[PDB]
């Protein structure tokens, strides 16, 4: 948003977002293990996100 | 089972020009394979019988000089084998008195000493190789046709070479080195994590040296596989092709010399890939034999950490003291409650001014006890979340396959050690909260004792009215 | 921000950007002002009208950045999300009181800005069952309350030493 509103540069932000938001962002319990019990397999998902941004 | 390495002949060196590669395998050059293929090229052409005469002399002289140099450095191979079988096993190290570092330095010096003795004896044969190549150029330019020659040895021997290329397996080596290299880099990633917790240095130094040797042999295997795939792509790339029937005589010379060089790279690459495959499988078995020693000492570290981190006995101490305090204060109120009951009948008949204060004391009593019950329920609640954080780790430990083949058990134990580390931020904050609440139970305990004192002073005052 | 381990991760990323052989790698540093926790602890604590007895609820681990360091007492009003339409449809008027909201649908700074515009005294922010289904109920979290972005103590110009602060 400072790249779009303030400086006038086009900007894009994308997320593989669940219908409800992620339950703990700014949080002490946000770790790796709890991320990997939220999402069962992560390598293919982050692979898809890296493919979108690289493309 | 497997504790030593028998073969060493994967070690090699090239020249400073990087033009000629020596192997310690037979016959140490791909150019000798070129000499045999140009021998059968000279079995085609009737004009050149001088090549088979010279070729007999040169396979004799070159093979004798080569195996001679392998003798002179065979003694150095025995010394380097001595330092290898010192470094690979812990059991050969536990009888040894010198520390590990200087032995590693001596291994370095004997290694470049071995390569140096190999190259310095092979140089005088390399000059002879240059002499042979120049004699082959003159002997090939003996012949007659300088206008249109034909280019049937090319168009036939390419097909024979493609039969030989389809004979030899590529995809199993490719899949093997990809899957194997993935297991190797995953292994080094396991070593960097495993170094911080386990205390013994000897076994992990043996594993670290072993993975260094594995890295060198992997690098050689990708080199020879690259040479094989490039030579196959060049010969089949010429068989795609424009297919000229007519060449010039020098074009015929660089023509035959060219494809003979490519097929030479194929033969030498075949034997090199064969030996390196065996060596990688052996060293891989050494690494599983080491980690099999390691994981039994690893599990004790887990059994220390699970008791150490979650503050479980201290939290049970806090809950025990809090429940003891609640039982004590509730016992005191059950002791005084009838005296409260009489001293609520005496106020309303008479002068109420002191009894306003005593009514404030009674409300402070019952509200204080209800507060203590609320605090105990809060501490027990946060303790329940903490115990759940421990029990998820215990179920994750019990759900491991025993049944691991191979070295994945060490990976699982690193995963559970990583889990205990992840619980830290929630556990610390919960324990801090428990400390805060128990401080407030202490404050209400001093306050409740001053309240019972105020009750007794009121009791003697009502007797004094 | 500004901790030692952040600089260790920074040097790690920089050595990675050198090992990938990029065409140019350069760092940049400048000094900003953030807000961190004090050694004394902040707390939310129930006060009775009697005033003799005071009951504590909890001592929060997390804090709100750029909140004003103060202490207040007052009557509390639920203010579901702090949306301006949501603030329009209150039953009890909001002024001179402490609002509570649930985290969602808007940034923290727009909640605090709207409840500041209706002249409330303080904002408490929590997470409920329905919007945020989790096991633990003792979980504490972090936010900032600056409307707009950037370092607030240099608006419009950068925070180097060339500006001399
Ligand atoms: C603000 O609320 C107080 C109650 O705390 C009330 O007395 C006052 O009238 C309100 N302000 C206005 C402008 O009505
Ligand atoms: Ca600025």
């Amino acid at each position: 948003f400072p790249f779009l509103a303030y400086s006038g540069i086009p900007a894009v932000s994308f997320c593989f977002c669940e219908d409800t938001d992620y339950p703990y962002l700014g949080t002490t319990m946000d770790t790796y293990k709890e991320l990997i019990e939220r999402i069962p397999e992560l390598n293919k998902v982050a692979r898809a996100a890296a493919e979108v941004a690289g493309q | 089972s497997t504790n030593t390495t028998d073969n060493i002949d994967y070690f090699d060196i090239s020249d400073e020009s990087n033009y000629y590669l020596i192997s310690q395998l037979r016959p140490h050059f791909s150019n000798i394979y070129f000499f045999d293929e140009f021998k059968r090229y000279a079995s085609y052409h009737t004009e050149i019988k001088r090549y088979e005469d010279i070729h007999k002399t040169k396979v004799n002289s070159l093979l004798n000089e080569a195996s001679r140099a392998i003798g002179i450095c065979n003694r150095a191979k025995n010394t380097v084998k001595g330092l290898i079988n010192i470094l690979e096993n812990p059991q050969k190290f536990k009888t040894q008195r010198e520390s590990y570092d200087v032995k590693l330095r001596q291994y370095e010096e004997k290694k470049e000493a071995f390569r140096g003795c190999l190259l310095n004896k092979n140089r005088k044969n390399l000059d002879q190789i240059k002499k042979i190549n120049n004699e082959i150029r003159d002997l090939l330019e003996k012949l007659k046709c300088s206008q249109d020659c034909q280019t049937n040895v090319y168009f036939d021997m390419i097909k024979i070479y493609l039969v030989d290329f389809k004979k030899m397996p590529y995809e199993n080596y490719d899949t093997f080195i990809k899957q194997y290299k993935n297991s190797y880099l995953s292994g080094v990633d396991m070593i960097r994590k495993i170094e911080k917790q386990i205390d013994n240095p000897v076994t992990i130094n043996a594993i670290k040296f072993t993975q260094k040797e594995m890295g060198y042999i992997i690098d050689r295997f990708e080199y020879h596989l690259q040479k094989v795939k490039h030579s196959i792509d060049q010969v089949t790339a010429l068989s795609d092709g424009v297919k000229p029937k007519q060449v010039t005589k020098n074009r015929l010379k660089e023509y035959y010399f060219n494809i003979g060089n490519y097929y030479s790279i194929f033969k030498f690459g075949k034997d090199s890939l064969n030996m390196l495959n065996k060596a990688l499988i052996h060293k891989e078995k050494i690494v599983h034999n080491l980690l099999g020693e390691l994981f039994g000492h690893l599990e004790e570290r887990i059994s220390k950490l699970i008791d150490s981190e979650y503050f479980i006995t201290e939290s049970n101490n806090i809950i025990s003291q809090s429940e003891e305090t609640l039982k004590l204060a509730e016992d005191v109120y059950d002791k005084n409650t009838k005296l409260i009951e009489d001293l609520t009948l005496y106020p309303h008949l008479e002068i109420n001014e002191f009894k306003k204060d005593y009514d404030n004391n009674v409300e402070d009593l019952r509200e204080s006890i209800i507060y203590i019950q609320s605090y105990v329920s809060s501490i027990k609640s946060a303790y329940r979340y903490n115990v759940l954080e421990k029990d998820s780790v215990e179920s994750k430990q019990k759900n491991i396959p025993a049944n691991s083949n191979a070295q994945k058990k060490v990976d699982e134990l690193l995963s559970i050690i990583d889990s205990i580390s992840y619980s830290n931020f929630s556990v610390a904050e919960n324990f801090q909260k428990m400390k805060d609440y128990y401080k407030e139970i202490e404050k209400l305990k001093i306050k409740i004792l001053q309240l019972i004192e105020a009750i007794k002073k009121y009791q003697q005052h009502v007797e004094e009215l | 921000a500004g901790s030692q381990k952040d600089e260790n991760l920074a040097l790690y990323v920089e050595n990675q950007f050198r090992e990938f052989k990029l065409s140019k790698v350069w760092r940049d540093q400048h000094f900003v002002k953030i807000q961190v926790k004090d050694s004394a602890q902040n707390s939310v604590i129930i006060v009775d009208k009697n005033g003799r007895l005071v009951y504590l609820v909890e001592n929060p681990g997390g804090y709100v950045a750029y909140s004003k360091a103060a202490t207040v007492t007052g009557k509390l009003v639920h203010a579901n999300f702090g949306t301006k339409k949501d603030f329009e449809d209150l039953y009890t008027p909001v002024n001179g009181s402490i609002v509570i909201v649930r985290a969602g649908k808007i940034t923290f700074a727009e909640k605090v800005a709207n409840a500041e515009s209706l002249n409330a005294i303080g904002v408490l922010i929590y997470m409920d069952q329905t919007k945020f289904p989790i096991v633990n109920a003792e979980l504490s979290f972090f936010g900032h309350a600056h409307l707009g972005t950037g370092d607030p103590y240099t608006p419009g110009f950068p925070s180097f030493n060339h500006t001399q602060f």
